[PDB]
RNA sequence: CCGAGAGGUA
DNA sequence: GGGTATTCGCCGTGTACCTCTCGCAGCCC
DNA sequence: GGGCTGCGGTAGCGTGACGGCGAATACCC
């Protein structure tokens, strides 16, 4: 998180004792100063995607974590929306499909 | 005069000093501390009121709302103590506090709040104290040991030699507060003074003076006296007080009035100072060279320029004198800096200072205290004005202020909790005074520097921590909360308070498990002064002095009851009479001595007050007048045992028992033993198992009564009266009239505690020691507990001992015991194991407790019922099954395809493994008690319902017996009313017993009392209803459990271990012994009257181990049983009471002066025969601690019996039948069975289980483990040539897995050969080193 | 391995390896997302100290 | 079936 | 420029056995 | 309910070992 203050107005001990704050980044004795260019170039940012570590995108490959299909790799055909998903599950004979919630399976 | 039960068996009392103070209640430390903690205490000192009035009223950050406090109250506990120990919950009370919230408006400092509210908030539970001084925390019964920490206040410490490696001493000065930051001043070998706070970095000590808004001139005015130089006609004549001439050499001429007083070259004598002070010599003329080393005092600016000529604390020279002379400054102030008396420490410390003003001083202190974060004026000022000066973050106690004033020789003993400017200045001045010579350093072990925390203080501190955390939470909720919808529980949280107080009572270095196998062990574990704990010193660091007995321990802390081992002298026990001062210090009683007649009044002295007066000895010879019969008597002045005058003394010791404790005031003949064997005797007497038949120590000290009555393992009668009904389980007493309440008719019902488990797996058991229908007095014992006999204390049993070598079977310290001991079952004791079986909810379904058990038959099921739980009374051995528990076995992990297969086609597994609760190895016994506990969401099987109905009928039957026999006593009072006032006798027995009131009685106080008892009876009706229903609720419900367990079954076995070659018996004197051979009766050495001896000790244990007191105990016990045999002869060939009372009076007169005799002409002619029935097993003799029986009285008592005065009887051998030469000592020694039993220490293992991280045998006995063939034994085998023994020892037998499997196969093949291989833990070593960044390998073949 | 109950008697080494792996995964994600200089400096600093 | 804390025996 | 001399922070501090209790709280995802 | 994560707080807690030893640096050239 970034803060802008002056130590005379509110002290660094008071900022350090704020409910929900671990610590200043120090590198040594004093807390670090980020230059104004970093604040300026983190004004407009976040360009690329909705990148999403460890949440499955459709058109990908997953695994199943519970139930009677636990241990079965699956293809996203078409999740129903932003509520559940539908999966092309494998078997040792024939692949099936199922509309399941998002707790009983996780991405590979 | 005595009781009626003191006339059961009155002990023969030696003892010459008439006692003035009776022995106090021994558990007063614990109970008085906790009663000080919880008390509805006005004015707020000391207790919970002090913590609340410290923390309340809560206001927010000017948020126009302020919570205030009214009162507190603790409800009743929901669980009584017996069902608490059985059930496993705490024994605690709810804390119900009535807080009051008032909420201001915006801009109402004096304006009335718009809303008030006052509810009763529940803030957790605090555990109460059982009336014996114990807690019950989670089933277990735990004791808090009183601590012993450094008192709050200033201390001046030497550290004389270890510093500097040069022999120069330093002198530091530590300010220890009760709560807040520490503070230390100290020197350095450059003679500069330094300060440090909380053992941080070192600053020069005057910078904190600059923090206190002091200039350089003010500091120099404080720490130095002025020496005046005046510019005058020539050469700058000087005021010279002759006192400053102490110990100097005249390097210049000392003259005035044209008279050379002291010449240059010579030193200045005190004669010279007296001549100058007599001649009134003040102004003297100096050379200009004398100021060339001196230091200017204050700042002088030149008035022409306004610029500084010289700064303060600058050494002067001739050019500076030429500057100040031409300026106009005629006056020069200087500093007396001489190395003998007034050193220049502060001036040099100012020269070291890198600062000048207050701001740079506060910046430097802030960079010391909290580094890294940037120094700013506001934060640094807030820091230093909160470090020592705020009521919140710094507080000396009142104890701290009293010590901090007494050490500074201040006048008051009250003050502020914070420090001040003059406090720090006086500490630095006193430190400099110690540096200069006046005053001396305070030693640390002095018990006036050394204070006792107890239960109340430590629990109050933890409750204070809980309160400050909850007020931070409340001030968080108050500045953010909405109004008006929150009552004072959305702000509050009972979680931190209960979490803190249960972490203290559960997990602390002092809330420790009670050593409970003895009445004595309880009463000397509660009276314990630990030096360890938080704020205390650790075991494996310190030291010598804190382990060592110091002269202030006389009568405060016991010198001989301390454990040998790693902590000697740290876990010191407290003396008998030693109370605790209101400041927490150790006060001990003394007899006030106004003059030659010693006064009969007592007066308590702390440790610092002892050194001022001069205290007499306890056994100082006085005769009926208070007059010391000598003019010179042993006393002690300042820890110095020296002989002083007859009238210079001020105090006298109260009793001669006061130096020691109850662990070793029960050792008779203590004055005759070495201190080592007294220590071993006390620490073993704490460890004796309660035998099956308590057997009255013949050689006692009289303190057995106080240990029995005070330690609550006997049933002392609350109100005296008449026995109505004695059964083996309850005792019901009808109360005498003058101790009786008018309402609530009242009979005292004492439910005894029968055979049940103690904390050391011994048996605690109370037995009724009174008859049916016997007068008992208030304060008299009614039930003898474990190790007690008729209200006395009886740990071991007293046996016929003989001191001789008997064919080597008692070689080093072994003890050879007859078969008469093991036949009589007189050391046969009872041990009890609690075995639990838990039913956890696991995978593949939870587990059944059914009797349907695989792979076994009726061989185990023959002792199980319909439910699978063993019957009460089953005589089980090792290897049986007590609770049959079965598990869902098969562990297949079938595929998801097979999961769909078993899900559609519907086939269960239905395989199972035995996991029943089995008897451990070696043990036998008897199931005496089965408890079944069940989670409330779980159904009950049939034996659980059977025990539930059993407990329900027992509860209803107990309450019905309470109501019926209380109704019988109530009707007996109604009958006592109905004797007079309209007697209608045959009108009474026709109508039923319910309405005895409606017979003829007028409008008097008797019918008023009948209506009192009638409303009592209707109260008992409604109370019977509500208590039966509440007890049905308690029995019918399921209890809370650990999350994840269904039902718990707890079986209580009861093994009866007798005695065998291998156990450890010992006396009271420090004579330990492994009982070696359990001989038959015949081989024993019998005397010429035919009587076999029982136990044959070793005489070589007497000259080395200098415990000569066991021999006097042997002879005096022999005299005691001689009197007992004579009474048995006079009573067996049975006579009338006259000759018996003559012989009993001869037994109780005995020559010299005692405190006893007896008023034996008064014992009703039946209390003599009952006393002779209790004396026929030997006459009990009180030999007190240091005022005991002399030799000649033992000889005179042996002459009262027909025994020889020598003490030694000729003995024959049972083998050869012929007389031993040189007749030997036989007598009765009271020998104890310690609970280090050989069938608990014995263990063996061929091949059991193997540890997991390294394939090695396990450690312990309870886990079936092997012996640690340790490091030094490997060195011993290297010291032989034993290579192959070592090779199979640390590779095959221990570690190499394929090696030991091939070895076991070779041994059953009959082949003795090992495949050596490589040990596995070495491979684990290689994987750990290789799991670093280190390559380790094995090279070429 | 678990102690007798429903909870595992955990070992200190698995805490240390879990701390190192969590910090290294966060550092991979921040080097992917092109965090600024001081943020990835702190990330590599905490990784060094873990 | 590993660690911490408390106590004890030699 | 190096030659002491003080400070600092790292090492280390008996063996074997036995017993007991207790071993995550919070929490905002 | 649970995966995680290391003081809980709008600071401060630590404070009763002691020796030896060798490197790092302070003071004074």
């Amino acid at each position: 998180l970034f803060v802008e203050f002056d130590p005379e107005v509110i002290h660094t001990t008071t900022i350090n004792a704020t409910r929900g704050v671990s610590h200043f980044v120090r590198f040594g004795a004093s807390p670090a100063i980020v230059p104004s260019a970093v604040i300026h170039q983190l004004s407009v940012y976040k360009p690329k995607d909705i990148v999403d570590p460890a949440t499955p995108y459709p058109g990908d490959k997953v695994i199943i974590t519970e139930g009677a299909f636990e241990g079965f790799q699956a293809i996203f055909t078409e999740p129903d929306g932003e509520a559940r998903s539908m999966l092309l599950l494998n078997l040792i004979n024939k692949e099936i499909k199922h509309s399941v919630k998002n707790t009983e399976f996780r991405k590979l | 005069v005595y009781s009626y039960t003191e006339k059961k068996r009155i002990r023969k009392d030696f003892g010459k000093r008439p006692q003035v103070l009776d022995v106090p209640y021994l558990l007063s430390i614990q109970l008085d501390s906790f009663q000080k903690f919880i008390e509805q205490d006005p004015e707020g000192q000391y207790g919970l009121e002090a913590a609340f009035r410290s923390v309340f009223p809560i206001q927010s950050y000017s948020g126009n709302s302020e919570l205030q406090y009214v009162s507190y109250r603790l409800g009743e506990p929901v669980f009584d103590v017996q069902e608490c120990q059985i059930r496993g919950v705490t024994y605690s009370a709810p804390l119900r506090v009535k807080l009051r919230l008032v909420i201001y408006e915006r801009e109402a400092p004096e304006g009335t709040v718009k809303d008030i509210k006052e509810q009763e908030v529940y803030m957790g539970e605090i555990p109460l104290m059982t009336d014996n001084g114990t807690f019950v925390i989670n089933g277990t019964e735990r004791v808090i040991v009183s601590q012993l920490h450094r008192s709050p206040g200033v201390f001046f410490d030497s550290d004389k030699g270890k510093t500097h490696s040069s022999g120069k001493v330093l002198y530091n000065a530590r300010i220890i507060p009760y709560r807040g930051s520490w503070l230390d001043f100290e020197f350095d070998p450059k003679d500069n003074l330094f300060v440090r706070i909380d053992r941080r970095r070192k600053l020069p000590a005057t910078i904190i003076l600059r923090a206190l808004n002091y200039t350089t001139e003010q500091i120099l005015d404080l720490f130095f006296e002025k020496v005046i130089f005046e510019i005058r006609d020539n050469k700058l004549q000087m005021e010279l007080v002759p006192e400053r001439l102490r110990g100097e050499t005249a390097s210049f001429d000392i003259e005035a009035n044209g008279k050379v007083y002291v010449e240059k070259g010579r030193r200045i004598t005190a004669r010279h100072i007296r001549q100058l002070e007599k001649d009134d010599v003040k102004l003297i003329e100096v050379p200009v060279e004398y100021i060339a080393g001196k230091v200017v005092a204050k700042d002088y600016i030149d008035e022409s320029t306004g610029e500084l000529i010289c700064a303060a604390n600058m050494e002067l020279s001739l050019d500076l004198l030429a500057k100040l002379s031409q300026s106009g400054h005629k006056r020069i102030e200087t500093l007396f800096t001489n190395d003998l008396d007034h050193g220049p420490y502060i001036s040099e410390t100012l020269r070291v200072d890198p600062t000048n003003d207050r701001l740079s001083a506060l910046v430097e202190i802030y960079r010391m205290m909290r580094p890294g974060e940037p120094p700013t004026r506001e934060a640094a000022e807030s820091l230093f004005e909160n470090l020592f000066f705020s009521e919140d973050r710094y507080d000396l106690s009142a104890v701290g202020r009293m010590k901090f004033n007494r050490s500074l020789l201040r006048e008051e003993i009250e003050g502020s909790g914070i420090l001040s400017k003059d406090d720090i200045i006086d500490v630095m001045k006193k430190l400099i005074d110690i540096r200069n010579g006046k005053g001396e350093v305070d030693d640390i072990d002095h018990l006036g520097n050394r204070r006792i925390r107890s239960v109340g203080e430590m629990a109050e501190n933890q409750f204070r921590v809980g309160l400050v955390r909850v007020e931070r939470a409340v001030k968080e909720r108050l500045s953010l909360g909405d109004l008006d919808t929150l009552m004072p529980q959305d702000m509050i949280n009972a979680k931190p308070i209960s979490a803190a107080v249960k972490e203290f009572f559960g997990s602390s270095q002092l809330s420790q498990f009670m050593d409970q196998n003895n009445p004595l062990s309880e009463i000397t574990h509660k009276r314990r002064i630990s030096a360890l704990g938080p704020g205390g010193l650790t075991r494996e660091r310190a030291g010598f002095e804190v382990r060592d007995v110091h002269p202030t321990h006389y009568g405060r802390v016991c010198p001989i009851e301390t454990p040998e081992g790693p902590n000697i002298g740290l876990i010191n026990s407290l003396s008998v009479y030693a109370q605790t001062n209101e400041y927490g210090f150790l006060e001990t009683p003394y007899r006030k001595v106004t003059d030659g007649v010693v006064t009969d009044e007592i007066h308590y002295l702390s440790a610092i007050e002892e050194g001022n007066y001069v205290i007499a000895q306890a056994n100082s010879n006085l005769d009926e007048e208070g007059h010391f019969v000598e003019d010179l008597v042993t006393c002690r002045s300042k820890g110095e045992s020296s002989l002083f005058s007859r009238d210079q003394v001020d105090y006298m010791d109260v009793s001669t028992q006061q130096v020691v404790s109850v662990g070793a005031s029960l050792i008779p003949f203590l004055e005759h033993d070495d201190a080592n064997r007294a220590l071993m005797g006390a620490n073993m007497q704490r460890q004796a198992v309660p035998t099956l038949r308590a057997d009255k120590p013949l050689v006692g000290t009289g303190m057995e009564r106080a240990v029995a009555v005070d330690s609550g393992v006997t049933a002392v009668a609350k109100r005296g009266g008449v026995v109505q009904y004695v059964d083996a389980s309850r005792i019901v007493i009808k109360v005498n009239e003058d101790e009786m309440y008018p309402g609530e008719a009242g009979i005292d019902i004492y439910n005894l505690t029968k055979y049940t488990r103690s904390n050391q797996n011994t048996c605690i058991n109370q037995m009724p020691c009174v008859s049916l229908g016997e007068p008992v007095e208030r304060g008299d014992v009614l039930a003898d507990g474990p190790s007690t006999d008729l209200g006395e204390l009886a740990l071991g049993q007293n046996m016929r001992v003989a001191f001789m070598p008997w064919n080597g079977y008692n070689f080093e310290d072994s003890i050879l015991v007859s078969e008469r001991v093991v036949q009589e079952d007189r050391f046969t004791t009872i041990h009890i194991q609690e075995l639990a079986c838990v039913s956890r909810d696991t995978k593949l379904g939870p587990e059944e407790i059914t009797a349907d058990i695989p792979n076994v038959g009726e061989a185990a099921l023959s002792k199980l019922d319909e439910s699978g739980i063993v019957y009460i009374g089953a005589e089980v051995t090792g290897g049986d099954i007590l609770v049959g528990k079965v598990t869902p076995k098969g562990e297949t992990q079938l595929t998801p395809e097979e999961k769909l297969l078993r899900a559609i086609f519907g086939e269960k597994a239905s395989d199972v493994k035995d996991s029943s609760l089995r008897v451990p190895n070696g043990v036998s016994g008897t199931v005496i008690d089965v408890q079944v506990f069940t989670r409330d969401g779980v159904e009950k099987d049939k034996r659980a319902l059977e025990i539930e109905e059993m407990q329900l009928k027992q509860a209803k039957k107990d309450l019905s017996e309470e109501l019926q026999i209380l109704e019988a006593g109530l009707f007996s009072r109604i009958r006592a009313v109905l004797v007079a006032g309209g007697v209608e006798a045959e009108k009474l027995d026709k109508l039923p017993r319910d309405r005895w009131l409606e017979l003829g009685l007028t409008d008097e106080e008797k019918q008023n009392q009948l209506e009192q008892l009638a409303e009592q009876y209707d109260e008992l009706k409604h109370e019977f209803e509500k208590k039966l229903e509440a007890k049905r609720r308690k029995i019918t419900q399921g209890d809370d459990l650990a999350p994840g367990v269904l039902k718990i079954v707890k079986v209580y076995l009861a093994v009866k271990r007798r005695i065998q070659p291998g156990d450890k018996m010992a006396g009271r004197h420090g004579n330990k012994g492994v009982i070696s051979k359990i001989n038959p009766i015949e081989d024993m050495p019998y005397d010429e009257n035919g009587t076999p001896v029982d136990i044959v000790l070793n005489p070589l244990g007497v000259p080395s181990r200098m415990n000569i007191g066991q021999i006097l105990e042997t002879h005096l016990g022999m005299a005691a049983k001689g009197i007992g045999d004579k009474i048995n002869a006079m009573l067996k060939q049975q006579q009338e009471v006259a000759k018996l009372r003559e012989f009993i009076q001869r037994a109780y007169d005995l020559g010299a002066d005692v405190r006893q005799k007896v008023d034996l002409s008064t014992f009703s002619d039946e209390e003599v025969m009952r006393l002779a029935e209790n004396l026929r097993k030997g006459m009990p003799i009180a030999t007190p601690v240091f005022d005991g029986a002399k030799e000649a009285e033992i000889k005179e008592l042996l002459k009262l019996g027909d025994l020889p005065t020598s003490g030694q009887i000729r003995l024959y051998d049972g083998r050869t039948g012929e007389q031993f030469e040189r007749p030997v000592t036989v007598g009765y020694m009271y020998m104890l069975k310690l609970n280090h039993l050989v069938d608990d220490k014995m263990h063996a293992r061929s091949t059991g289980s193997y540890s997991l991280v390294t394939q090695q045998p396990l450690g312990g006995k309870a886990q079936f483990g092997g012996q640690r063939f340790g490091e030094m034994e490997v060195w011993a085998l290297e010291a032989y040539g034993a290579a192959y023994t070592l090779q199979e020892m640390l590779t095959v037998k221990s570690d190499d897995v394929n090696g030991r499997t091939k070895m076991y196969k070779n041994i059953v093949d009959g082949n003795h050969q090992m495949e050596p291989g490589m040990p596995e833990s070495f491979n684990v070593l290689l994987k750990e080193i290789r799991s670093l960044g280190i390559n380790i390998e094995l090279e070429d073949e | 391995v678990p102690l007798d109950g429903g909870r595992f008697a955990t070992s200190d080494l698995n805490d240390l390896y879990r701390r190192v792996i969590n910090r290294n995964n966060r550092l991979k994600r921040l080097l992917d997302l092109a965090a600024p200089d001081i943020i990835v400096r702190n990330e590599k600093r905490m990784l060094q100290e873990a």
